[PDB]
């Protein structure tokens, strides 16, 4: 990992290796990118907590691949879960 | 005490909508609260940049540095001395309101109840946001909740203008919010960069009737007129 991180191009070859399958998208593929490496979470001397989590929103066209990337996506995280539209309740996603 | 925070319908505030389409909660609920801030994104450039120049400061941690100065500097006070502080106010203290101040109030309050009944003669409806007599009781615990910063056992004129300036600030502004023939009379009969004093323009649109108010708030808006030395020289300044 420290070797490969010097490589000028590294965060392109990361982005280019997002969903390596999917062809183009590259904007999505650096949505994806940025969203799965995330930001800093910060918290100012305890009296301010700011999120770090970057939150992406797919829209668009049938048949361009959104709910591939979103299976890769549930491939690649270290902890992930997967809820279709209609499958998920309001307390089935935050808590009961 | 309950502190609640809402988004309207449709998300964000939609000005030209009527704030009764805007607003979800019965006029029940809401009269329940001392005040009611409707909060809206200025989108002001000078104000967006500042913003922008203070968040910076957040996240760069500098703010971590500043707000240790301004607490060493006594302009600030931590989360924990603050907590002890609103606790010891809560048991030393429960002022009254002093004669003067209990009749500053008491015309306050047929003041905005008037502004009320005319907002709703010119809008033809009953309001969404309320004045009632608990919004009298309102600015009561809010000018007592004033003097009970200073632990003073009575509240007094000071602590009753801001009241009233906070109410003002907050729930009056929440509910704040044919003439096409006339204002096209008055760009006709006014040419640009000439004044017409307002009350001459009253005689000849009674002559001929509220419609005149309606019409001055429309074009003081736009750029086309503005209300020079003291609101009596109607000035069509712009086009
Ligand atoms: N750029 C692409 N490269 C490779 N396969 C693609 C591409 N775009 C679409 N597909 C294929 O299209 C099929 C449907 O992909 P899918 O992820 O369901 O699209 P979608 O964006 O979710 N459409 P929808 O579910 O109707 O909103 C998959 O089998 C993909 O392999
Ligand atoms: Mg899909």
């Amino acid at each position: 990992f420290r070797k490969i991180s010097r490589d000028r191009g590294i965060i392109d070859k990361i982005i280019s290796s997002m969903a390596p399958s999917i062809y183009g998208h590259r904007d999505i593929k650096t949505a994806v990118a940025c969203s799965l490496f995330g930001g800093v979470p910060k918290n100012v001397n305890g009296k301010h907590s700011i999120r770090g989590d970057i939150n992406v929103l797919l829209l668009g066209d049938p048949g361009t691949a959104k709910s591939q990337i979103l299976k890769y996506v549930e491939k690649t995280a270290h902890r992930a879960v997967f809820a279709t539209g209609q499958g998920a309740s309001a307390v089935g996603l935050t808590a009961s | 005490s309950v502190l609640a925070a809402a988004n309207p319908i449709y998300g964000r505030y939609d000005d030209l909508k009527s704030p009764g389409d805007n607003i979800d909660f019965q006029t029940t609920i809401l009269s329940r609260f001392d005040m009611i801030f409707i909060v809206k994104d200025d989108h002001n450039e000078e104000r967006d940049i500042s913003i922008a120049n203070h968040v910076i400061n957040i996240h760069t941690g500098n703010a971590n540095a500043m707000q240790n100065q301004q607490e060493e500097n006594g302009s600030e006070i931590s989360i924990e001395k603050m907590k002890r502080y609103i606790t010891y106010c809560r048991l030393k203290c429960a002022p009254r309101l002093s004669p003067q101040a209990a009749e500053k109030l008491s015309s306050n309050f047929v003041t905005i109840r008037k502004q009320l009944l005319i907002n709703e003669l010119e809008s033809t409806e009953r309001s969404s946001i309320p004045i009632t007599i608990r919004q009298l009781e309102a600015i009561i615990r809010i000018t007592e909740s004033l003097a009970k910063l200073e632990l003073s056992p009575i509240a007094q004129e000071r602590h009753v203008d801001e009241a009233i300036r906070l109410f003002q600030a907050s729930t009056m502004d929440a509910a704040s919010q044919e003439i096409r023939r006339f204002e096209q009379e008055l760009k006709r009969r006014l040419p640009i960069g000439w004044s017409t004093s307002y009350q001459t323009l009253r005689r000849e649109f009674v002559d001929t009737q509220l419609a005149l108010d309606k019409a001055l708030y429309a074009l003081e808006k736009h750029e086309t007129i503005q209300l020079r030395h003291q609101g009596q020289n109607i000035y069509r300044s712009g086009v």
